[PDB]
């Protein structure tokens, strides 16, 4: 990963001991113009010209921001899962494509084929290890 | 009748009568209001117990309070349920219930002195009940 | 909509839902009868 | 003895009353369990059941909740 | 006025009986 | 992490909520991981062989104290002024001024009062030593033990019974009607005949000589022979001393139908009899079905036939019951759904009789004893009651198929469900702004000062009840108040041999058998019709819409006890079943309220000689705030005064316990989770943020409790509150009395 | 259905359950649910259209 | 034998709790 | 009263008695009676602030009453 | 931990992707001819359970669920 941190004096509200000891997540995001953007957890911070780069300690916070920045012109924000041992993901835009728009690559998944009345009653699945939602 | 006494020959309700605090401003509505009471049948202690039974002995205790009410409230709700009826044959149907539309209701407010002729007219043949399968229900 | 939500199969006489309640109601006035000691 | 006990007390449900109402002021915007707080709004419900429970989270309901507490101090 | 002293160990010796077998009966149903 | 075995789900918890929801459910036994219907019986049968032993045990330690820490023996010479001991008190916090309060009741230490009524039990019995109470003790760890090894013996696998076996209903019918209930009926009798009967009369019988001992000078000579009217011929005498053979008679069984003069309880030959004529028809009751041999009656034949003699027909009453038997029989919460019902009616019907018909001796005199024995069970007949809804909604969420009843009668009532939860609401609705406005105008009016101005009506046909029975007082002149009715003298067979002892009782006017029922008292009546239509009405609707409903149709699928559907459709904050048991909890409580104040202050009138005061009083609420709990509470507030300390220190101290459970409670009930989870992460910060505290750590991620089990946590404070509160006022307000 | 006739849906679950609806528009593709329904009376949610299927709709009058 | 309380009592106040939430604690936590 | 009549918003949910109210809706469009403005349940923020309402007017109407007709007569 | 399961009923208005706060939902081609864009769950082991994707759905009942179940601490919103 590479970029610029937020220039803000800190706060409480930020990682704890999950990123040390367990994941932590990663925000990527390239702005023409620095402007005042509040940050996930309190508070406020600049952002500069070019590859500004954000920890934070859940995936809530960064498609939350991602919002903000949408407001700001930017659509450019990429999110990394970064594991204890080091090893990071490429995540949220999993494609090039956002989820909202469609892609031929993406397949289905866990859908029901049938209205959700069509579904068994409990009692005809019942000490069989199935639930009524499959 | 149970451990009880006529009023008029009970002590403590003679007792309570000459103390009988007038209510109104009229200085002798509290022993015209022992007066009247006293057909009634009281207890040991003086007040006064109603009969509900269906006596009619006692029949103003409820019976005639009975007739009373179930003719004041059919009207309320016959005109209730006409005037609803009416608007939603109209097209702006919850404006109106917002704002009265008092050309409709007066007319019906005018009728329901004789809301027992149009209820038993509805049940006979009618649209009193609505069937069960048009109606909407829970699966 | 395996089993239809509202019943079916009754005429308008209702012979043996009037036999049966008008029994109970029988009942209810032979016990009002000895109260109001006609009997 | 007894008023240094009574004026303790009032001191209590001050605090608490405090600590329910400044809670809701600087946790409007965003938490930690909630980081979009500010745009559900000052007045909504929750957020949903998911998170374990989100009941209660607005700033709203902070007032809601310190109101009770206004009444068990005065 | 009360009962014997002798009396009382002789129950506390048929309680562990109980005891004994409700470990027993406990043990069981978890497994 | 593997604490919870019987789920893999919250043992892969990293949260706190791991152990609160495994405390929960580890009795679920239907949701327990990879358990097939076999081991789910096989493992309920063991269970209740655990249970019983706790009862047994626990019956075991009131025979003991009282042997050890009691006094029974002096207690016997002088019933009435002496006080009976539950146990003694060691507590190392007591001071020297209360060691004197609390030793009371001629003891030479501190000791507590009982107040179950369990010492004028055994008494009537046949119990007159210490001794006695003691065997009985051991006599019952013994019988509790053989329990425990029966139920580790049928986990064994040679000896796990099989499936069909626990579904072998016709045979179970037969057995506990004829066995359970019968036998163990006609045995009570033996022991009334054989040692209650001859020691009330004197004539100490004992293991030692029931052998030798006759209970009858006649013999078995007139049973055998059929001459059966000996053994009712010489009856104990109105003026016989109760342990003693002044005025005894020799008659074992009779049918005297009244109160003993001396003891104000039922006659104990009446028992005798009584549980005689009882398990004969229970025996004859138990061979009506098809156990092995053929003879007898097929409950799935019954259920499912559709033709009568000559006409074709849907069913019985031409009711189709097709598919009822393997539902009751297949679904565990539909038998335990009903039997629970079954037993909190019998819970309630206890109560309503042994304030009126006591059975045991003294119990009368001993006002205390009576009323908390009510409070006891009546409040047992509501968790029974409102316990066996719970699980009627969870076989409609759970085990309800219906492809098995496919026009069934159980199906009919969900098709018309909309109508039974529509017309219970005007019923709730339509007492209560009557009960109330009643309640109201009348209390209005006398803060005016003229009640005479009050809505008093009377119970008029609730004393065609009492005149149906006797009680000339009101003098209606009715079937049995009639001397010349058809129902008074018997026509065809003038053996109205409880009659004359019967009318006796009612028309004293000592006893509380159908006492005198008032204005007062009709308002009331109402109040509980209230209440019960109401908490039905919150119960029927949980269980018939837990399959569904217009804002969550899909509500089968998620459970019976889900938290919540979400904030969309208008918010969905109740929707579960669950939900509705636990805002039911809440009326069934105050109804008990309604009962038991009505019972308590209609009482006090009665053994304080003050029944003006209930009649008059009873009409406008304020009598009930005033005369009745600011009266009555003056004993209870002072029992810690700063002066000095009584022996009702306990009840104070648990009157003012219980307001703090009651009130703690309505924290969880109002305040909800995702207000307290920000609050815990505050906490999480600091601690992980310390200088020093940072060492130690949680190992369970700290989080704030579930939506669900806050509610559950916040029902039993409401409910612990609720009980300790009335239970000290009421036996502290009773004692410190005495009447 | 033809534009613009009234029907009443059968279809469990839905809160117009056993209500009639008009039908505003038909999709003539292979698309299951093809039929759009109007009712005057609004979910719990306010959206106040929905679209079914042929046999869910009963022809309760003409268009 | 009124001293059988006095050694019964706390036995059950603090060395039932303290044997039983000191096994169950490690009970949960186990892995 | 009014106090505890404030206990019936406070502890219940909406969830319950929209489903009440639809089992009434049903005897209404059965007789014809039917709103033309459906009805609904209260809002959830509602039935908190209705509780609330109730909560303290009802617990300061009591110690109103008490401390006038108490001081009053002395 | 928690499941989201997708029902015939979707008409591809894209509200509950949007809606959601952790990117649990995907849109996909529907090679049916429905039309080009029914809903998927792919990403179901980052689900809270907040239930807003289910507010946002347009359909009569929902054509999309959300059955709660295991919990871990990424669906517990756990920032410790
Ligand atoms: C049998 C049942 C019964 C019940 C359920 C009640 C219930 C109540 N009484 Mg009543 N009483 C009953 C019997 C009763 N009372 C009285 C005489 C009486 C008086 C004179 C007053 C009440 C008050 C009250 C109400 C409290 C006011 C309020 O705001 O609501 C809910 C209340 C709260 C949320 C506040 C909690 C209660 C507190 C603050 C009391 C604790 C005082 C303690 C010393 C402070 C501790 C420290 C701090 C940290 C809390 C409450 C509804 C009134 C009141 O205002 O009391 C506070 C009041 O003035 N009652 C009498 C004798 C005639 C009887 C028999
Ligand atoms: C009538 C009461 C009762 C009964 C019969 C059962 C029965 C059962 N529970 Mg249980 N439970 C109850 C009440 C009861 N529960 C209550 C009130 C709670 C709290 C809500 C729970 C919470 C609970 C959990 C959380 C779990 C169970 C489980 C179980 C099952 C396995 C055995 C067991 O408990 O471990 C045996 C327990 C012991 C503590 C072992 C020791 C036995 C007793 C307690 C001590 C006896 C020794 C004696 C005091 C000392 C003197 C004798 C000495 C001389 C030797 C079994 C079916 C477990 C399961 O998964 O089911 C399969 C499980 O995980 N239960
Ligand atoms: C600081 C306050 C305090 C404390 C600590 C005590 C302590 C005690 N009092 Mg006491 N008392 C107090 C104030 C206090 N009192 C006051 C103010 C009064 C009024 C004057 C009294 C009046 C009083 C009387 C009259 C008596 C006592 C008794 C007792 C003893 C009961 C011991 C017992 O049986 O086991 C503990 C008792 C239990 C019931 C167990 C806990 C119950 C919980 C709720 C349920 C159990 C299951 C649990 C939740 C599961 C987790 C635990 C499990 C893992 C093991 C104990 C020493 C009794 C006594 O002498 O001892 C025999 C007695 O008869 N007290
Ligand atoms: C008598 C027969 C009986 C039987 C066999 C069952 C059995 C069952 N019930 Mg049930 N129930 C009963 C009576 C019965 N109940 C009654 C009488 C009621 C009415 C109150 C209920 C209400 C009820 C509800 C509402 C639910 C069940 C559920 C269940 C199932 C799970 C139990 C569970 O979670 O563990 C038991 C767990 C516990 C935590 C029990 C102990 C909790 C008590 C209240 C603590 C009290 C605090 C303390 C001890 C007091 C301190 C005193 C103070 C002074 C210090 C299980 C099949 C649940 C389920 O999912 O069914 C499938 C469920 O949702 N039942
Ligand atoms: C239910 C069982 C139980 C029992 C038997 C006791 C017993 C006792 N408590 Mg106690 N307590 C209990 C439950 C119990 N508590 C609970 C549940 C609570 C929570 C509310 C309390 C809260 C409590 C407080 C707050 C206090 C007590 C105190 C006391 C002691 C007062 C004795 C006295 O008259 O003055 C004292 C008389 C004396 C002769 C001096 C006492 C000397 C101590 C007890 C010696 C202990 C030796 C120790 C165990 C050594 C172990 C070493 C070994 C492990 C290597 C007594 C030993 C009081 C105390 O100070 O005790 C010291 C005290 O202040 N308790
Ligand atoms: C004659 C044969 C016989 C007898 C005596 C019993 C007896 C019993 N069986 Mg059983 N059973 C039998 C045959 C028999 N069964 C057969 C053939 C089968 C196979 C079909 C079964 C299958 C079976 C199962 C599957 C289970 C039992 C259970 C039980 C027990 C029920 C709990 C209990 O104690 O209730 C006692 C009940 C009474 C004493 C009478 C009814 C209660 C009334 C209300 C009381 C009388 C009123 C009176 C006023 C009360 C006054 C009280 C007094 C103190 C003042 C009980 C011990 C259950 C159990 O507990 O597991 C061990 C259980 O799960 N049995
Ligand atoms: C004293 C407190 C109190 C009161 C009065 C009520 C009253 C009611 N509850 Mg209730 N409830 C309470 C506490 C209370 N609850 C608590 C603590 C809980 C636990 C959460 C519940 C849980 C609960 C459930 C779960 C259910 C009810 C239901 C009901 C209704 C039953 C219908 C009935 O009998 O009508 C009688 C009604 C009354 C006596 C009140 C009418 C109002 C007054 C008398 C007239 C109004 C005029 C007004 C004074 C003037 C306006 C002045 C101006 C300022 C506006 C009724 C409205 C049931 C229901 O609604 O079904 C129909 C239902 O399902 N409640
Ligand atoms: C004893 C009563 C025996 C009922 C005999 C019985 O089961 O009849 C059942 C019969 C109903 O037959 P169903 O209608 O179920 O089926 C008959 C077919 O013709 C249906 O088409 O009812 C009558 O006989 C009508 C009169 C009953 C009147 C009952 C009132 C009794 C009051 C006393
Ligand atoms: C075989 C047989 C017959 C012989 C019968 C004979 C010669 C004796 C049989 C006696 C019997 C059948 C005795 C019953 C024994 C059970 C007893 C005695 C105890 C039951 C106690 C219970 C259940 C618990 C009681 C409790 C305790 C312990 C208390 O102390 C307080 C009360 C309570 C809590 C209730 C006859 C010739 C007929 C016919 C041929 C076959
Ligand atoms: C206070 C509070 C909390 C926070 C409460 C917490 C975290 C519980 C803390 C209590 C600790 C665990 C001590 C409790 C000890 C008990 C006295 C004994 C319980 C042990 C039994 C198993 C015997 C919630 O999480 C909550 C959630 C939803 C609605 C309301 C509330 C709520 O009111
Ligand atoms: C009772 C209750 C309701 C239901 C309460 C309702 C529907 C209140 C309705 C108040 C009035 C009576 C509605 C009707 C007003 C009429 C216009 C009055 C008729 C006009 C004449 C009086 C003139 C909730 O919706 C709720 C929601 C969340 C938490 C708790 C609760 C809760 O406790
Ligand atoms: S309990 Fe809270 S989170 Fe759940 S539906 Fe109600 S308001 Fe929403
Ligand atoms: S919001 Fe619901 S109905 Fe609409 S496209 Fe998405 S999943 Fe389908
Ligand atoms: S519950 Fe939350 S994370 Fe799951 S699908 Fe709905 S909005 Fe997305």
């Amino acid at each position: 990963l590479s970029g610029k941190t937020p220039l803000f004096a800190g706060s409480t509200g930020g990682l704890l001991t999950k990123a040390v000891e367990e994941e932590k997540y990663a925000i990527t995001w390239t702005s023409p113009k620095a402007q005042v953007f509040e940050l996930p957890t309190g508070g406020a911070a600049t952002m500069h010209e070019g590859e500004n780069l954000l920890y934070i300690a859940r995936k809530e916070y960064g498609i939350a921001l991602g919002g903000q920045l949408r407001k700001f012109k930017i659509t450019n924000y990429k999110i990394y899962r970064i594991l204890p041992s080091g090893e990071t993901t490429f995540i949220h835009p999993a494609d090039g494509v956002f989820p909202e728009k469609v892609n031929a690559g993406r397949e289905k998944v866990r859908f029901n084929a049938r209205s959700i009345g069509e579904n068994p009653n409990p009692s005809q699945v019942k000490f069989s290890g199935k639930a009524t939602y499959d | 009748g149970a451990d009880l006494t006529p009023c008029a020959e009970n002590p403590a309700f003679q007792a309570l009568a000459k103390n009988a605090r007038n209510t109104t401003a009229d200085p002798q509505s509290g022993q015209k209001r022992f007066e009247r009471y006293s057909q009634a049948l009281c207890g040991p202690e003086g007040y006064p117990h109603l009969i509900v039974d269906g006596r009619l002995d006692r029949a103003g205790d409820f019976l005639i309070p009975s007739i009373l009410f179930l003719y004041i409230a059919g009207w309320i709700g016959w005109v209730g349920r006409a005037y609803l009826q009416a608007i939603k044959k109209d097209s702006d149907t919850e404006q109106k219930e917002i704002q009265l539309d008092l050309g409709i209701a007066l007319p019906i407010i005018a009728t329901g002195f004789a809301w027992p002729a149009a209820a038993v007219k509805e049940l006979l043949s009618g649209e009193l009940t609505a069937k069960d399968s048009e109606i909407t229900v829970s699966p | 909509k395996i089993s239809p939500v509202a019943n079916t199969g009754a005429k308008p006489p209702y012979t043996f839902r009037t036999g049966w309640a008008l029994l109970l109601l029988a009942v209810n006035f032979l016990v009002a009868a000895y109260y109001f000691h006609i009997i | 003895t007894a008023d240094f006990l009574i004026h303790h007390i009032h001191a209590f449900t001050i605090h608490v009353t405090v600590l329910i109402l400044l809670k809701g002021v600087l946790f409007a915007r965003s938490s930690r369990l909630i980081p979009d707080k500010a745009n559900l709004g000052f007045r909504f419900p929750c957020d949903g059941p998911g998170r374990g429970g989100t009941c209660q989270v607005s700033g709203w309901d902070h007032v809601f909740l310190g109101l009770f507490w206004m009444y068990n101090s005065l | 006025s009360s009962i014997s002293d002798t009396q009382v160990y002789i129950a506390l010796v048929v309680a562990l009986i109980p005891g004994l077998l409700a470990w027993r009966l406990a043990t069981e149903l978890y497994k | 992490t593997k604490f919870p075995k019987f789920s893999q789900d919250l043992a892969q918890d990293p949260t706190t909520r791991r152990i609160w929801y495994a405390m929960a459910m580890g009795n679920d036994f239907e949701s327990h991981d990879g358990m097939t219907e076999e081991n789910l019986y096989q493992k309920i049968f063991a269970t209740h062989f655990g249970h019983l032993a706790i009862i047994f045990l626990w019956a075991s330690s009131l025979l003991f104290h009282v042997a050890w820490q009691g006094n029974f023996e002096q207690w016997i010479k002088d019933p009435l002024h002496v006080r009976p001991i539950a146990h003694a008190i060691w507590d190392p916090h007591f001071g020297k001024p209360a060691i004197e309060a609390f030793t009371q009741a001629g003891a030479n230490g501190p000791v507590n009062i009982a107040y179950s009524g369990v010492y004028h039990w055994w008494y009537t019995i046949g119990m007159r030593t210490n001794t006695e109470l003691y065997t009985g003790s051991v006599f019952l760890l013994l019988f509790a033990s053989l329990f425990l090894f029966a139920g580790w013996l049928h986990l064994q696998p040679k000896f796990r019974p099989s499936l069909a076996w626990f579904k072998s209903a016709e045979s179970r019918l037969n057995h506990h009607l004829a066995g359970l209930f019968g036998v163990s009926s006609l045995a009570w009798a033996g022991h009334l005949i054989h040692v209650a009967i001859p020691e009330s009369r004197g004539q100490h019988v004992g293991w030692d000589n029931f052998l030798s001992t006759a209970p009858h000078p006649a013999g078995l000579q007139p049973f055998f022979t059929g001459n059966w009217g000996v053994y009712a011929q010489n009856p104990d005498t109105a003026g016989h001393i109760f342990s003693t053979s002044q005025g005894a008679g020799t008659a074992i069984l009779t049918f005297l139908g009244g109160f003993h003069p001396q003891t104000e309880s039922l006659w104990l030959t009446d028992m005798a009899h009584h549980h005689l004529a009882i398990a004969v028809l229970f025996i004859v009751a138990g061979h009506m079905y098809r156990t092995n041999f053929g003879i007898g009656h097929s409950i799935k034949e019954m259920m499912n036939a559709k033709t009568f003699f000559g006409k074709p027909v849907e069913g019985p009453f031409n009711m189709p019951h097709q598919g009822i038997y393997d539902t009751y029989n297949n679904s565990l919460h539909f038998q335990l759904g009903w039997h629970l019902a079954c037993l909190g009616v019998v819970t309630s019907w206890v109560a309503q009789h042994m304030y009126s018909l006591p059975s045991y001796a003294f119990i009368a005199k001993d006002y205390t004893t009576q009323a908390a024995l009510y409070t006891h069970h009546q409040y047992i007949a509501i968790f029974l009651m409102v316990g066996a809804f719970a699980h009627g909604a969870i076989f409609l969420v759970r085990d309800y198929d219906p492809e098995q009843n496919k026009g069934n009668v159980l199906e009919r009532v969900l098709q018309h469900k909309e109508a039974i939860i529509s017309h219970l609401s005007w019923v709730s609705l339509f007492l209560g702004f009557h009960t109330l406005g009643l309640y109201v105008h009348n209390d209005v009016v006398v803060a005016f000062g003229t009640p005479e101005k009050q809505i008093l009506i009377e119970p008029v046909f609730a004393q065609f009840i009492q005149a149906a029975h006797g009680k000339v007082l009101y003098g209606l002149d009715t079937l049995l108040s009639n001397p010349d009715s058809v129902a008074y003298t018997a026509y065809p067979n003038y053996a109205n041999v409880w009659l004359p002892g019967w009318l006796d009782a009612i028309n004293s006017g000592t006893n509380s058998l159908f006492l005198t029922i008032g204005p007062g008292d009709f308002l009331v009546h109402h109040a509980i019709a209230l209440g019960l239509h109401t908490t039905t009405l919150i119960l029927v609707k949980g269980a018939l819409d837990a399959r569904g409903s217009k804002l969550m149709p899909d509500k089968k699928d998620f459970g019976y006890a889900f938290p919540c559907d979400g904030p969309g459709r208008g918010g969905t904050c109740d929707i579960s079943a669950w939900d509705s048991f636990y805002l039911s909890l809440f009326w069934a409580l105050n109804t008990v309220g309604w009962v038991t104040f009505y019972w308590h202050w209609k009482h006090l009138g009665i053994w304080q000689g003050n029944v003006a005061q209930f009649n008059e009083n009873s009409t406008y609420l304020m009598g009930w705030f005033r005369d009745y709990l600011w009266a009555n509470s003056a004993q209870l507030i002072n029992g810690y005064n700063p002066y000095g300390v009584n022996n009702l220190s306990v009840w104070a101290w648990m009157f003012l316990f219980g307001h703090l459970v009651w009130a703690t409670g309505f924290m969880f009930l109002i305040s909800w989770r995702g207000y307290w989870q920000e609050l815990i992460e505050t906490l999480v910060w600091a601690h992980e943020r310390t200088p020093i505290a940072n060492l130690v750590r949680w190992k369970d991620k700290p989080v704030a409790l579930s939506i669900v089990q806050a509610r559950v946590v916040g029902l039993a404070h409401f409910t612990v509150g609720y009980v300790l509160t009335y239970a000290a006022f009421l036996i502290a307000s009773t004692a410190g009395k005495f009447g | 259905v033809q534009r613009g006739s009234k029907v009443r849906i059968l279809r469990p679950e839905s809160y117009w359950f056993q209500d009639v609806g008009t039908v505003a528009s038909v999709d003539q593709s292979g698309i299951k649910y093809p039929v759009i329904v109007r009712f005057d009376k609004v979910n719990y949610a306010g959206i106040n259209t929905n679209n079914f299927a042929v046999d869910e709709l009963i022809e309760v009058e003409a268009p | 034998a009124s001293f059988l309380s006095s050694i019964f009592v706390p036995v059950i106040g603090w060395v039932v709790p303290i044997a039983t939430f000191s096994f169950l604690f490690l009970y949960i936590e186990r892995e | 009263f009014v106090w505890a009549f404030s206990l019936m918003f406070l502890f219940s949910g909406r969830g319950y008695w929209q489903e009440l109210i639809e089992s009434i809706v049903w005897a209404h469009n059965k007789l014809k009676v039917a709103p033309a403005i459906q009805p609904r349940a209260l809002s959830i923020t509602q039935g908190r602030a209705v509780g609330v309402a109730h909560y303290l007017l009802g617990g300061i109407a009591t110690t109103w009453a008490f401390f006038h007709a108490h001081i009053l007569s002395v | 931990s928690h499941t989201v399961k997708i029902y015939d009923t979707c008409i591809g208005c894209t509200q509950c992707v949007r809606a959601c706060p952790t990117d649990v939902l995907e849109m996909v081609p529907w090679d049916g001819c429905k039309a080009a864009q029914v809903a998927s769950s792919p990403r179901t082991e980052d689900c809270v359970g907040c239930k807003r994707c289910e507010t946002a759905c347009p359909t009569d009942f929902l054509s999309i669920r959300v059955y709660l179940g295991a919990e871990t601490t990424r669906s517990m919103g756990l920032a410790y």
